[PDB]
RNA sequence: ACUUGAGUGCAGAAGAGGAGAGUGGAAUUCCACGUGUAGCGGUGAAAUGCGUAGAGAUGUGGAGGAACACCAGUGGCGAAGGCGACUCUCUGGUCUGUAACUGACGCUGAGGAGCGAAAGCGUGGGGAGCGAACAGGAUUAGAUACCCUGGUAGUCCACGCCGUAAACGAUGAGUGCUAAGUGUUAGGGGGUUUCCGCCCCUUAGUGCUGCAGCUAACGCAUUAAGCACUCCGCCUGGGGAGUACGGUCGCAAGACUGAAACUCAAAGGAAUUGACGGGGGCCCGCACAAGCGGUGGAGCAUGUGGUUUAAUUCGAAGCAACGCG
């Protein structure tokens, strides 16, 4: 009490990125098997999960992060 | 408030003693139910009753219901102060203020209630429900909401007998 | 919005009339003003003190009803509907309540009361009715 | 005349609001070739079907259509139906904030105009999955169904018509007021805070919990079904019957509008008590399971049914009538 663990994950040191030139926070965002991270277990905000999800897609379109992973 | 004690001569008219049966394993356990209203003949006229096994039992629980509650009904000499359409419970009552020799023209539960509760000329014709309990309910709320002129001058501070006619 | 002002004031004194609030607001207008002097002079509320300022408004009356539930504002009704107007002649100026309440017919010489308007003996638009 | 209403401005914020073009993967099918054998498949159990013409599986590559998993949530947006991969063009709208201007320029609104899921309808494209009608096999007494294996139209696209839905919150729109708490996005002001973060005030939108009040009860409750005002639409017992007849539109399919004669005293909403359940939960008993010994097979004893009689006396007929009175 009274907050979430991993408090907001982007609002402390953001904002407004990335997307294409970023592969670092994109490296810490797209999950281990290959999927996008859950917004309850990762801990982003509303607009934080929206921007990191849109930049996760738009950074997955130019072949930056993998469109599928291993098992 | 205040709860008037049983300290007068009660009239004890019976409104209606309805049948009732709880449909249980074996037919229907029939028990009488009567909502008969007792009246003081001056203004204490209260109307509630219960159930029991015999017809005299329903008389007994009904009389206990009359010793439960009583109402005031302030009305200056064969009238009420303001003839208000008083009904609560989906059953209306339209009781106006009538003249001296215009009689107590009311219905079943109205003629029982006002007929055993000191009425001289109060015209009443209902508009709404027709259950007995609904009639004594909306009639009891209407009789328990009509205002008296002296106290109506004594609580709204304009003047006593300043509103005459 | 703004369907009728007097119905907004009457709904104000009604809804606050059951809320048990100490003071009550209003939209300040000539009907709230003259109706505030009439309905305050007849002894329902404590005092209307029309605290005016830019741009418009704004009246502020206090409920003059004591411990006893339902004081001098015991129930109000729109006797005149702005949209289908009431009317009342001299002999047909009806005194609402019978002996308790009082009606306020907007006479041709000022917003009168019931008995005072019958004292002038001239009716007009039935402005409101406070049962 | 004036400014809060309503509008313009200025600055912010946000979104699967729309239309057009282009692009990207995961997966299924199909095809080509390698590898390999005797099963694959499906079910309650099977069968139809596929497989030694080499299937399934597995490896590689190619083609094509449709939908975009993770983020994703009683989240967002829209008038509603609805809207989801990603990018761009063109475009509408909402809310916040001071507050420059305008000065009531507003609310509703029968007709009229326009949009409206899915099924359909016309033409021309597209047909990978799914899949009415259809074929076969199964289950049943029967299976024009449930199940399985297949399979046409359709779903997809563009152009036009269709204009119905439980089109639902079964709640028309606008405005004002009226206890509180707790979430949740989109903002703003602030208290100290470089941070961050906590907390208050504030909007706007949306969810829960509940005061007053409403109510037939369930319930609603600042997103009211409260309290009042404006305006539109709808309702007058059920069946007959949204049927007939007449009109309007439709390519049709039909849509809108829409009666009547006869007949009945009930339909109906909520709530209660019991019953039921091949609904769930808990439990018990020769109930089942576990063992013993039987009956139904044989001759005989008694009773009943039946048939006969002059009469085969009357009473009992699921356990609870039948070695009963």
């Amino acid at each position: 009490r009274a907050k979430r663990r991993k408090v907001c994950y982007f609002t402390s040191n953001g904002i407004t990125h990335i997307d294409y030139k970023d592969v670092d926070l994109l490296k810490k965002f797209v999950s281990e098997r290959g999927k996008i991270l859950p917004r309850r277990v990762t801990g982003t905000n509303a607009k934080y999960q929206r921007k990191l999800t849109a930049a996760i897609k738009r950074a997955r379109q130019m072949a930056l992060l993998p469109y599928v992973s291993g098992e | 408030r205040r709860i008037d004690p049983s300290k007068l001569e009660l009239e004890e008219r019976l409104v209606t003693v309805n049948r009732v049966a709880k449909v249980v394993k074996g037919g229907r356990r029939f028990r009488f139910a009567a909502l008969v209203v007792v009246g003081d003949k001056n203004g204490h006229v209260g109307f509630g009753t219960g159930k029991a096994q015999e017809v005299p039992e329903a008389i007994r629980k009904a009389v206990e219901d009359a010793k439960k509650n009583l109402i005031e009904v302030p009305m200056v000499g064969t009238t009420i102060p303001h003839e208000i359409i008083g009904r609560f419970g989906a059953g209306n009552i339209l009781l106006k203020p009538a003249s001296e020799g215009t009689g107590v023209i009311a219905g079943g539960p109205v003629r029982a209630v006002l007929e055993l509760a000191g009425v001289a000329d109060i015209l009443s014709k209902s508009l709404g429900s027709n259950t007995p309990i609904n009639m004594i309910r909306a009639t009891l709320q209407g009789l328990s909401e009509l205002k008296r002129a002296e106290d109506v001058a004594k609580l709204r501070g304009k003047s006593v007998e300043e509103l005459l006619g | 919005v703004m369907t009728d002002p007097i119905a907004d004031m009457l709904t104000r004194i009604r809804n606050a009339n059951m809320v048990r609030h100490e003071k009550l607001e209003i939209p300040a207008s000539k009907l709230k003003r003259e109706i505030a002097e009439i309905l305050k002079r007849e002894g329902f509320i404590r005092d209307v003190e029309f605290v005016e300022d830019s741009k418009q408004g704004i009246i502020r009356v206090f409920l003059k009803y004591g411990q006893n539930n339902e004081r001098v504002i015991t129930g109000l009704k729109r006797i005149s509907k702005p949209g289908l107007r009431v009317y009342a002649k001299s002999n047909e100026v009806p005194r609402v309540l019978n002996g308790l309440g009082i009606a306020i017919i907007s006479t041709s010489q000022g917003v009168l009361t019931d008995k005072e308007a019958r004292a002038k003996q001239a009716g007009g638009e039935v402005l409101a009715y406070v049962w």
